[PDB]
């Protein structure tokens, strides 16, 4: 509950932009691992579900 | 255009390589003529003008229009060479033949000969675009602070004979370049004298100057102004200091 | 004191509205993960 | 015994923002930085850049180029990040198939190559114009642009011209780290032994001469830095013992010398002639000469 | 023979060996002990090249080639007609180069300037030696060195490089390349910058270091400084030749196969090998 | 929620620029992922659908 | 406090206009994903 | 709406040239995309139409 | 008020002009996309 | 209003001549494209 | 209609350089492209027409 | 008395170091698990659920 | 002080909060570990 | 016995970070060597303890 | 050499040693734990 203090230690601008890049890269990497695996490729699974 | 010889075995490739030889010849001409703007006409040891003035002719004068209203400089020219011409040279011919040295008659560090030679640059200082002096002592250079490294100020100045002569006082800086050119000394003899940073090695406990010994630190040329330094004084100082790698070697220890 | 120079109050207000944000992110994440578990169970 | 390689003492001050000589100050930035890791070997100020129109053109186009190649890298990698970071060097945006000739490739790899190349075209020419303009705004000479134009000449000869003369975009270079090396090798092997391309030999001569010359010049100017030889513009106009000593070193050494301006003239040519001779020697490969070892035999620098 | 300022520097001294004996000039040239040595060695090597091609009967300067002994000769001295000439010429060339360096030293200390130049030259001598002295010794035979022919040392390069496939995959070679390219680049940029300051648009005044720094800060956001660029190009050349010597001394002594197979240690790391995707799957 | 203070954290011009490049690059990434998959290719599909 | 120095009310109007454009873009993208789902689904 | 405030944060020059570059390059990219396709290639189409 | 220093009048009119141009552009784009779909539907 | 040191009189004259030239260039281009349509149609 | 204010932004002596450059590039691109097509290569089609 | 570390080290440096280190560690462990057919969760799941 | 000059007590506070965070982290981790051993054990 | 001044000798800050780096690296390498040996690989032992 | 450890050299070293102890006890427990399960010598 004392966690609010950190911003007295960091400049929230730097924290925020680094946070953003972190999140975006993580997303693209997780999504990509999934696309790569034949199962979990929502596109191939869909095309199989609707038989296209 | 394969297998197409205009005559004999000559095709575009041969034409191009030969054209290149020609262009290259003209280019060597151009460059070795533009390397003639300083130093020519060729002299003898007598100061005369010699018969062999090179196989490449001296080129036609150009003009340098200087910043800060310092005038027009024409190279090649007689004014250019005669300004930077040294006179009253303490030298003695070693032989009547040419191609032999000329000995220094007296003290060379002072007489300004040999590695200790200087050139009469103009007793006006070096300027930035704004026209302010280039070399200011760090105290007049507003905003200038040591951003790193060993701050030498206050360190003793060991010399070539391993003896100590004084303490550093101030740093002379290239403000537009943000670097240290000269360092000043508060000498034991009560005098201030400059020494180029490139000739001084900052140790942790001291500043070492292996160029010259202690007898020399006193006879170093001075500055008519303590806030500025001209190109002339710079050449005199730098030559004097650098000459110690030859003319004070019997004194250098370790 | 504060390396940032931030006020003590400033710190609490920044962390609070920041936490609202982290929390929004987490809640959308949970909704999404749960949704996917039904369509495909990864475990 | 101080050789002036690493700076001993650093100093700094308020950043040197610039010199207003016709530059548009609003297209300039106002933030600088100090990073002493460089101060040891150079100036530490990562100083203000100029953000202009041509610069924006270049940045946008070249970033599209980069990210296009990365996109094809991904597709070629199965979208598996580990494959990407595994085959990163072995991957390639290979060049169009010869079937298409100089037409717009009817494949994905091919048209991606074509587009990435359009982007590179835009970027490079924008940057050349940016050099010209930055030297025209500060009132300086355009030597930097005419030097870059030499590099552009080679780069064009390899991507645009030589193929148009040969009728195939297949001839152009792939965008990879190992595939453009393979391209160079296969280019030599297809056309004789490139060594026997006299213009190749000349470009080599001038590359080695550029290294020769810069080591010479740099070692000299550090040797005469104790007399302020580093300040050159002022030794062209107000000559001092630095220039005299350097000139006389080279005279007493090899019989000839230069001046603090003419050595700069020598440098500008050894540099550009590396890519002027290369461009020609590459143009002539396959358009005028299908094999260079035989041309040599016929022309007398190679034996029968 | 003198320049308008060559006199006050023509003083005695600055001699590592010798003394008054040999402290004189011949035309523009300074000739000390080491000047005499380099002249002797150079002249001898030249005349031996000519006699070698004379014995061969070749007189075309491009087809003249003096080749090293066979590889079977091993590291012994051979007949002059089968390698002895190459060997003597190598001896003389090395003496000549080292003497050129030491002459440069004598001159640098007569003119009171630093010894950066002979240092730079030392790397080149080191590489030449790596090629004709060291690498052989470690490889067992003089015949692995290069010949003294304008268009034949190129054939040696080609064959030696194709022994290990595309030499391009040698990493030290990569670094040599990169530093060479960057060297030419920086050379052109320096020259162009300086000439553009000194020789600006018509009707404008000469420029200064501030304008150079500003132009390159404008262009790429950083300027290295008037001293830093010299430092830089020097170090670039040296590290290039350093990497180039490193690339060759390890080619046939520590490595023996195609150089491509080296980078396959990154592929073959267990956590991305089996992956079926990309080039290596 | 009082998120607006993020504009008191860092500047609008730079965040806007980054946002623009990010969105365009993402749009392109996705459209390309689609074009790569045989189905989801708006062009080849329309060609199947309309003959040709 | 305000590193950028934007006032509270200037910031409020900035966020208003920003989120206006944002919601516009988002609902357009929604329209788009709907039309796609209709011609070809993917889940 | 108050979109007209964007010109209080963006300068017309940078934005105008960026938009010009972006649009022209996008046009060229999409035209080449099409011409790579035996379908939609108006040249080849009008070729087959007029029987040439 | 403005990081650029401009006024609301200048910005208002600038925006009006830029948007008129944008509308002309988008207009021609729609015209052409429609003529195309009629020429060779891509959906 | 003006970042380029021009006034309305100057700029209106300038747009006048510029658009004159532009209409002329477009005119010759249209003529050419029509002649080519007659020669070889691309649609 | 108030387009004439563009020249209150851009100094025209650079805009004219850029415009002419762009136009020449484009003319060359399209001319070449057509030359890459036996159907639109005017030289070759004329050769065939007249029958030379 | 482990509180005395904060005087030796700077929390700003420790947070920007520990964070990156822990992230790296987690990524590495996860990858090592994935490299093994067993412990590759995505793979296991597909088989258990019959997909 | 000798190094950072962090005020004591505040340094102790920093130690407390840091430790709370560490405990939070380790707990989440162990919970995850136990979750897994039961799903797929290793020992 | 008299080990109190190892700190007067060494600046505490650098030493601690170096120690940390060294320990982490050494652990990583020993674990790697163990996982390298099929016999000593813990994950593989689990594959034996449970049939999976 | 630091010049700040004249007094607290004792403190620094002692706490460092305490940390060392915690680490080593954990390590020894770990080594015992592994040896029974798989014995390496
Ligand atoms: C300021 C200076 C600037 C310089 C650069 C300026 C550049 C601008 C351009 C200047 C103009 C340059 C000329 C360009 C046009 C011609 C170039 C050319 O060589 O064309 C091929 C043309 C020959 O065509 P081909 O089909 O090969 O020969 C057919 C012949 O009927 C018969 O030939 P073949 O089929 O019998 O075969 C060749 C044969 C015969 O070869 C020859 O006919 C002549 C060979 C010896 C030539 C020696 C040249 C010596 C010149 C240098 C010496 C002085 C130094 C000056 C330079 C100092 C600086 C280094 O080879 C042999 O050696 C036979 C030996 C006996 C066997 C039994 O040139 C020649 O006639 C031969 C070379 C002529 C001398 C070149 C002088 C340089
Ligand atoms: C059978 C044949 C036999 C043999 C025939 C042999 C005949 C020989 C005749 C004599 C030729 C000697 C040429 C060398 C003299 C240059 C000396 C020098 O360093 O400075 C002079 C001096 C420099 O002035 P400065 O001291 O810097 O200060 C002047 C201002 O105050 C301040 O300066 P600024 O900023 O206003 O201007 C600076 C510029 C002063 O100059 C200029 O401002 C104009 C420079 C020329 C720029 C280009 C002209 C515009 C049109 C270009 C078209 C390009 C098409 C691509 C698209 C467009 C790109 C823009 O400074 C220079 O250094 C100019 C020299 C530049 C030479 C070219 C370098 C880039 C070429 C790269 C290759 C690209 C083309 C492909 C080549 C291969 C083709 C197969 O300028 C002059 O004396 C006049 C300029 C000369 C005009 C160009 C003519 C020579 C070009 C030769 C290029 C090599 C050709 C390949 C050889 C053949 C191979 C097969
Ligand atoms: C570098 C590693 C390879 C090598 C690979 C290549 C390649 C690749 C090429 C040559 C080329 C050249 N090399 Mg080399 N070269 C090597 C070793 C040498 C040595 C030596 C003493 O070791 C010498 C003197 C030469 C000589 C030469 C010239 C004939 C030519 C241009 C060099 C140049 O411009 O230098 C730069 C410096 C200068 C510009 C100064 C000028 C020096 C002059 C021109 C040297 C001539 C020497 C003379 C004929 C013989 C002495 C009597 N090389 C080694 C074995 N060299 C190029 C060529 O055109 O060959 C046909 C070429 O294609
Ligand atoms: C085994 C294969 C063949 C061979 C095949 C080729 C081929 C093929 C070529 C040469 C070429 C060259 N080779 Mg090789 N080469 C061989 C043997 C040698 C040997 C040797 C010792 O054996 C040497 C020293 C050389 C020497 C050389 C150079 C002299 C020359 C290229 C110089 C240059 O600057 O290129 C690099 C220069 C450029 C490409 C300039 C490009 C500049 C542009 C503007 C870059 C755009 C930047 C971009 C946007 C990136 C942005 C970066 C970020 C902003 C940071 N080669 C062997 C025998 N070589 C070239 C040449 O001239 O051919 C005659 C060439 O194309
Ligand atoms: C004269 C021949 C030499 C040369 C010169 C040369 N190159 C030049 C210049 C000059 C004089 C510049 O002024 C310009 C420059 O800014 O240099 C610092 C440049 C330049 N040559 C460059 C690189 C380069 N030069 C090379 C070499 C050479 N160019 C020759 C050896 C080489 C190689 C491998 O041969 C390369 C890779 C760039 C650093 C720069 C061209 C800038 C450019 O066009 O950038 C376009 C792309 C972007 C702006 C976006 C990139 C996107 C990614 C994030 C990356
Ligand atoms: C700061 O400014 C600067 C200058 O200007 C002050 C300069 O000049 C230079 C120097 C640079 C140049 C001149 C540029 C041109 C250089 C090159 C192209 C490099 C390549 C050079 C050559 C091809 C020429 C090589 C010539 C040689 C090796 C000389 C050959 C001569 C002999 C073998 C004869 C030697 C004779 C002796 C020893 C005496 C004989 C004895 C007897 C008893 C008789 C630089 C770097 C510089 O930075
Ligand atoms: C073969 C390439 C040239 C080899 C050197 C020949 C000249 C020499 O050694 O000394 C000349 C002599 C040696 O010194 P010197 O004292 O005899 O020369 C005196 C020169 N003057 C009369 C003008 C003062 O120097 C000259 O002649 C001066 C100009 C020479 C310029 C040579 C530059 C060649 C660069 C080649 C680049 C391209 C390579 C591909
Ligand atoms: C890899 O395996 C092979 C096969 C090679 C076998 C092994 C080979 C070798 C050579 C192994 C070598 C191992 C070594 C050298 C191990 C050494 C281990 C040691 C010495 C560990 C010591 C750890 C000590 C610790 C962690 C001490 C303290 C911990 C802290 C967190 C510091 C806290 C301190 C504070 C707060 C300082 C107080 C500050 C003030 C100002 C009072
Ligand atoms: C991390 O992953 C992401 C996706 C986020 C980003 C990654 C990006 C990556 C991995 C990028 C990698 C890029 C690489 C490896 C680039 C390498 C390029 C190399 C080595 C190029 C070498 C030579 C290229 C040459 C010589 C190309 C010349 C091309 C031209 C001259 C173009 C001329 C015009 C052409 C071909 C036709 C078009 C003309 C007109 C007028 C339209
Ligand atoms: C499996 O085999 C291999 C070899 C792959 C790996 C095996 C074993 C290895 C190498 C294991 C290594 C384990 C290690 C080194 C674990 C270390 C864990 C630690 C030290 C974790 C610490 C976590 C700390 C956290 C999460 C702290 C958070 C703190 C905060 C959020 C507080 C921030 C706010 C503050 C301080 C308020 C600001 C204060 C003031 C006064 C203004």
């Amino acid at each position: 509950s004392k966690f609010y203090k950190i911003w007295q230690v960091f400049d929230p601008r730097r924290v925020f932009v680094a946070q953003g890049v972190f999140l975006f890269l993580l997303a693209v990497m997780i999504h990509l691992i999934l696309l790569s695996k034949p199962d979990y490729n929502w596109l191939d699974v869909g095309t199989a579900k609707y038989g296209r | 255009m394969v297998g197409v010889n205009f005559f004999g075995d000559f095709d575009l490739a041969s034409l191009a390589i030969w054209s290149f030889w020609g262009f290259l010849a003209f280019l060597i001409y151009y460059l070795q003529t533009e390397n003639m703007r300083e130093g020519y006409p060729l002299e003898m040891e007598d100061g005369s003008v010699a018969p062999n003035q090179g196989l490449f002719p001296v080129p036609k004068p150009k003009t340098f229009k200087l910043p800060n209203g310092r005038g027009e400089i024409v190279m090649p020219s007689a004014e250019n060479e005669a300004a930077h011409r040294r006179n009253d040279l303490a030298l003695a011919r070693t032989s009547v033949s040419e191609g032999f040295p000329h000995a220094p008659t007296g003290n060379a560090l002072v007489d300004g000969v040999g590695p200790a030679s200087w050139v009469p640059r103009r007793d006006e200082p070096e300027l930035d675009a704004h026209g302010h002096n280039k070399i200011m002592p760090m105290a007049l250079a507003k905003g200038f602070n040591v951003t790193a490294g060993r701050d030498p100020r206050g360190l003793p100045v060991q010399a070539a004979d391993l003896e100590v002569v004084g303490r550093v006082s101030e740093l002379w800086v290239d403000v537009p370049e943000q670097m240290v050119r000269y360092l000043e000394i508060d000498l034991n003899s009560g005098k201030k004298r400059l020494v180029p940073m490139t000739l001084a090695k900052i140790w942790a406990d001291r500043v070492r100057v292996n160029a010259i010994a202690s007898d020399s630190f006193e006879n170093i040329p001075a500055t008519r102004s303590a806030s500025e330094v001209t190109k002339l004084e710079e050449d005199k100082i730098s030559g004097y200091v650098a000459g110690g790698w030859l003319y004070d070697a019997d004194k250098r220890k370790r | 004191l504060s390396f940032t120079g931030l006020s003590d109050e400033q710190a609490q207000e920044l962390h609070s509205v920041y936490m609202s944000g982290l929390w929004l992110f987490v809640t959308i994440a949970v909704i999404a993960h749960i949704a996917v578990y039904i369509w495909r169970p990864w475990l | 015994e101080y050789q002036n390689i690493f700076t001993q003492v650093q100093v700094g001050g308020a950043p040197e923002m610039g010199l207003v000589e016709g530059v548009d100050l609003s297209n300039r930035t106002k933030g600088t930085t100090n990073w002493t890791l460089l101060g040891w070997f150079g100036n530490a100020q990562i100083g203000p850049i100029y953000l202009g129109g041509w610069g924006t053109v270049s940045l946008i186009s070249g970033v599209l180029w980069f990210m296009t190649i990365g996109a094809w890298f991904w597709y070629e990698a199965g979208f598996n990040p580990a494959v990407f970071m595994r085959d990163l060097f072995y991957l390639s945006l290979d060049a169009p198939d010869a079937k298409y000739g100089l037409g717009v490739p009817r494949d994905a790899e091919g048209i991606m190559w074509f587009i990435a190349s359009f982007f590179m075209f835009v970027a490079v020419w924008s940057w050349w114009i940016r050099t010209y303009t930055r030297a025209a705004a500060l009132g300086m000479g355009k030597h930097t642009a005419w030097a870059f134009l030499s590099a552009i000449w080679l780069w064009m000869v390899l991507g645009f011209i030589r193929p148009i003369l040969m009728g195939s975009w297949s001839e152009a270079v792939p965008y990879g780290i190992f595939t453009h090396l393979d391209w160079t090798n296969n280019f030599s092997l297809t056309y004789g032994n490139l060594f026997y391309n006299p213009f190749h030999g000349l470009s080599i001569a001038f590359l080695y001469g550029s290294a020769l010359l810069f080591a010479m010049h740099g070692a000299t100017i550090l040797a005469v830095s104790r007399f302020g030889g580093d300040r050159e513009l002022e030794q062209i106009v107000d000559r001092g013992t630095a220039a005299e000593r350097a000139a006389l070193f080279w005279r007493w050494t090899m019989g000839f010398n230069a001046t603090m301006e003419g050595i700069h003239r020598w440098a500008w040519w050894f540099g550009v002639l590396v890519t002027l001779t290369g461009g020609i020697g590459i143009l002539l490969s396959g358009t005028v000469v299908d094999n260079w070892y035989v041309w040599a035999q016929v022309h007398g620098y190679a034996p029968v | 023979a003198l320049l308008s300022f060559e006199r006050k520097y023509r003083v005695p001294g600055g001699t590592l060996v010798g003394g008054n004996l040999f402290d004189f000039w011949v035309g523009p040239f300074y000739v000390g002990f080491f000047g005499v040595t380099t002249f002797f060695f150079a002249a001898l090597g030249t005349l031996l090249i000519l006699y070698g091609t004379a014995m061969e009967g070749v007189w075309n300067p491009q087809l003249i080639s003096i080749e090293p002994p066979s590889v079977e000769n091993g590291l012994a001295f051979a007949p002059l007609a089968e390698g002895g000439l190459w060997q003597l010429i190598t001896i003389c060339a090395l003496g000549a180069f080292i003497s050129w360096a030491l002459r440069e030293v004598e001159i640098c200390r007569k003119l009171g300037i630093g010894l950066h130049i002979p240092f730079a030259f030392s790397f080149a001598i080191l590489a030449y030696a790596v090629l004709v002295v060291f690498r052989p010794l470690l490889m067992g035979s003089w015949g692995y060195a290069f010949p003294y022919g304008i268009w034949t040392h190129l054939d040696w390069v080609s064959n030696t490089g194709y022994t290990y496939g595309n030499f391009h995959y040698n990493p030290a070679h990569m670094l040599g390349i990169s530093f060479f390219f960057t060297t030419a680049l920086a050379l052109a940029l320096h020259g162009a910058l300086v000439l553009s300051a000194a020789n600006p648009e018509k009707g404008q005044e000469m420029k200064t270091a501030d304008h150079e720094d500003t132009f390159f800060r404008d262009l790429v956001g950083y300027s290295i400084g008037t001293l830093g660029i010299h430092r830089l190009g020097l170090l670039l050349a040296l590290m290039a030749v350093f990497w180039s010597a490193v690339c060759m001394i390890i080619t046939g002594t520590i490595w023996f196969d195609q150089w491509s197979n080296w980078w396959y240690w990154w592929v073959e790391l267990p956590w991305w090998v089996d992956i079926p995707g990309g080039v290596n799957g």
